[PDB]
């Protein structure tokens, strides 16, 4: 009966090669294989796009977990959030998580190519309150130093 | 060298007034002061003008307006006076804002050096062009100094409607030069209209000249 | 100078050869990559160059060059073969460095859209400036599509190099024009010497033709 469950900290499992990672299990099986280490939890120092993919975890006690997706990408910037669909009156939490956390400043989150909210310096765009006008594509924006870089876009669904 | 730059906040630019409107005395030069990137959580610009240094008024800020990418963009004008920018007068905007750790100054005023006057010749076309429908009519200006400058070309009282003028090339002796090209139906100047460059300057007696071309 | 912070890395910025270089066989015509905010600390760079995709290995490396503000200057220069930049291929310089996340690639090549021949006219000095010691001669360069354009001047099969040349100007059809102005001593006008203005362009003839103007 007992099953397993994997967990991110931080929560966000679209990273950024050089990001810190820990997966938590509630035996380590990366892309279906095994691990160095089959202690509590596994922590990526420094990510890079091979520690992508499909893990899945198991204890002495607990059966098989479900499959928990990493995706390691490569850029400046990193649109991310806890999930890409989310439902009516949701809050919607994104972060523009830039290489390095290198500072970034004069960010913009876009929605549909438009500007939606603007920082002078680098922070979250939280939303408390999902309606059906959040759907579409977003990205983020900004400058490191004098270089001015942009996210790849993702997209936001709600549904009633 | 010492460039540690102002990272993460609005920013200021300073334009200077038209040319023309700095030289005709029918017309009303205006500084610039533009600022962008002002938040919607701190909106509220304040500006200060300086003549020389000096502290003005009577500078108008217009409303707050708000800009395709989200962020406020504010401008303010001052109305110059036309000798006061020809004698070389300095005009700062300074910048408060909350967002600001230290609010921001920009200066600008003409550019400095001996003023010197434009010689202006016309040409007629090539004879080679007189084959085309179209000619050209040139107005070759040289000789000046500063490099601000407003050139037109003109027929019976009224502005020309096709013409380009090159942007002020650096010659030999420190000065500037530039051409006109004025284009004008080859019935038009075989009929013996009467075509004028017109060129407006610092260094000219009452600003202006202006030099007649025809068959 | 202490050096900068360069938070954003190095950036790269491709030039395209002189216009007289890829009109003349006998001449060398080269893509230039050059890479600026290079650091002290990770100042290596490596260039990958490719021509419509498909990569070459003859590019010249050359020596780092320290700047004022205490960064690299970087630069990689790739030779072309005259028809393939006129036909309008594509040459991407890619650079990579250890500052960057990502390598930075740039891509360069001949402006798009149907070419158009120069017209040339030469216009002699204005009677007005006869009473000058140097006078006027005047080469108008217009119609013409792409900007890319040389011009020079000559005279007696020698050239003349005291001119100066005003930067294309987008006329009012699409096409450019630009005038050449040599100064030449009025006796030497006097004379009755013939003086040329020399324009190169890909849709001329040649890649050449050759206005003169003299006392008349
Ligand atoms: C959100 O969206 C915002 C708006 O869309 C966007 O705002 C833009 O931010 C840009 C910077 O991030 C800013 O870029 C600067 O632009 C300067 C030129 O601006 C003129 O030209 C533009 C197009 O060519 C126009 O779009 C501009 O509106 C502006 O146009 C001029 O406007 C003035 C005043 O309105 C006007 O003069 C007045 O006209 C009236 C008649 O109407 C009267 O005659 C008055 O008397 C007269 O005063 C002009 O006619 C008009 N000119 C036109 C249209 O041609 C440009 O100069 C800046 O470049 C310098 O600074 C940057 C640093 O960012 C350097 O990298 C660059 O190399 C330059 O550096 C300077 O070089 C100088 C010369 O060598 C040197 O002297 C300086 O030392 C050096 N350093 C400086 C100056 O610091 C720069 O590109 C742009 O203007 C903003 N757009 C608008 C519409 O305001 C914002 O960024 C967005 N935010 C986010 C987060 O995305
Ligand atoms: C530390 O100090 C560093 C050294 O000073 C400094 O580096 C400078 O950084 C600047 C950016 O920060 C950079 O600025 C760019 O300049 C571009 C043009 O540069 C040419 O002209 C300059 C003077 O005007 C020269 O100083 C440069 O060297 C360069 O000169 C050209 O060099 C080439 C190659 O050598 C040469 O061609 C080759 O010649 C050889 C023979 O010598 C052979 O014949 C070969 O066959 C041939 O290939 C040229 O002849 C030579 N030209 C001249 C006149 O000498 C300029 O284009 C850039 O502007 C674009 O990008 C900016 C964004 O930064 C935009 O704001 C701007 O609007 C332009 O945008 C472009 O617009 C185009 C038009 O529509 C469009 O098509 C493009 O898509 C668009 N691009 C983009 C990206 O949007 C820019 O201003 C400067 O070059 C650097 N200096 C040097 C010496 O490298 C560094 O920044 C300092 N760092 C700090 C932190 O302080
Ligand atoms: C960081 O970089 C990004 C990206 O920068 C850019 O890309 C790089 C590679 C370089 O090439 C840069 O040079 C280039 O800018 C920066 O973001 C860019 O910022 C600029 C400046 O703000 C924007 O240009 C302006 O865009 C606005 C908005 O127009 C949009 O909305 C219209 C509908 O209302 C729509 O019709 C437009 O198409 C456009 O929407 C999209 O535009 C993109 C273009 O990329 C297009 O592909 C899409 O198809 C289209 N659709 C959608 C859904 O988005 C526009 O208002 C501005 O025009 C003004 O200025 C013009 C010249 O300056 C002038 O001719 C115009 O008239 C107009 O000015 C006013 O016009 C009105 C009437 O129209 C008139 O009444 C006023 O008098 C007049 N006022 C003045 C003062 O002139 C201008 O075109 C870029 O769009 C934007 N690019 C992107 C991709 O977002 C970013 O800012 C940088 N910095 C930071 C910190 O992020
Ligand atoms: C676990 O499985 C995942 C997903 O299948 C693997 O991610 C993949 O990793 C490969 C190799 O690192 C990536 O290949 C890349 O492809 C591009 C071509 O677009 C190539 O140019 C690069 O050189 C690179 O090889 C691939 O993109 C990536 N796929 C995804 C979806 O992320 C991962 O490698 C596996 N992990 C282990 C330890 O085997």
């Amino acid at each position: 009966l007992p099953k397993a469950v994997v967990f991110l900290e931080p929560q966000w499992y679209r990273v950024l090669e050089k990001d810190s990672v820990t997966l938590k299990c509630q035996q380590w099986f990366h892309n279906e294989s095994l691990i160095s280490s089959q202690a509590s939890s596994y922590f990526i120092d420094a990510a890079t796009v091979d520690d992508s993919g499909e893990y899945r975890c198991q204890t002495q006690l607990s059966t098989l977990s479900d499959p928990v997706q990493l995706e390691v990408h490569i850029g400046w910037l990193l649109l991310q959030a806890p999930r890409w669909v989310f439902k009516e009156e949701d809050p919607i939490h994104l972060r523009c998580h830039s290489w390095k956390n290198t500072a970034l400043h004069k960010v913009t989150y876009l929605q549909n190519g438009k500007g939606r909210k603007y920082f002078h310096h680098n922070s979250d765009f939280y939303i408390p309150k999902a309606t059906l006008k959040d759907s579409g594509s977003y990205f983020c924006r900004g400058l490191v130093g004098s270089k001015n870089v942009s996210s790849e876009t993702v997209q936001i669904t709600i549904t009633q | 060298c010492p460039a540690p730059e102002l990272l993460g906040g609005p920013s200021v630019f300073l334009f200077p007034p038209k040319p023309k409107d700095t030289l005709m005395i029918s017309r009303t030069p205006e500084v610039t002061c533009v600022v962008v990137d002002v938040s919607h959580e701190d909106p509220e610009v304040k500006f200060n003008w300086y003549v020389d240094g000096v502290e003005v008024h009577n500078a108008k800020t217009k409303p707050r307006e708000e800009q395709y990418n989200s962020t406020y963009r504010v401008v303010s004008v001052l109305t110059v006076l036309h000798q006061d920018w020809l004698n070389g007068k300095e005009y700062k905007c300074k910048v408060s804002n909350k967002a600001l750790p230290a609010p921001i100054e920009k200066t600008i005023s003409k550019a400095k050096g001996q003023p010197r006057e434009p010689q202006v010749y016309t040409l007629p076309p090539s004879r080679d062009e007189l084959t085309k429908n179209q000619v050209s009519l040139t107005c070759l200006v040289k000789g000046f100094y500063p490099s601000d400058i407003a050139v037109e070309w003109e027929s019976n009282g009224q502005p020309e409607n096709n013409y380009k003028t090159t942007p002020p090339v650096l010659d030999s002796d420190g000065s500037f030069f530039l051409y006109s090209k004025l284009t004008v139906d080859k019935s038009r100047w075989q009929q013996g209209n009467v075509f004028s460059c017109s060129v407006m300057h610092e260094a000219l007696h009452n600003h202006y000249t202006q030099k007649s071309l025809s068959l």
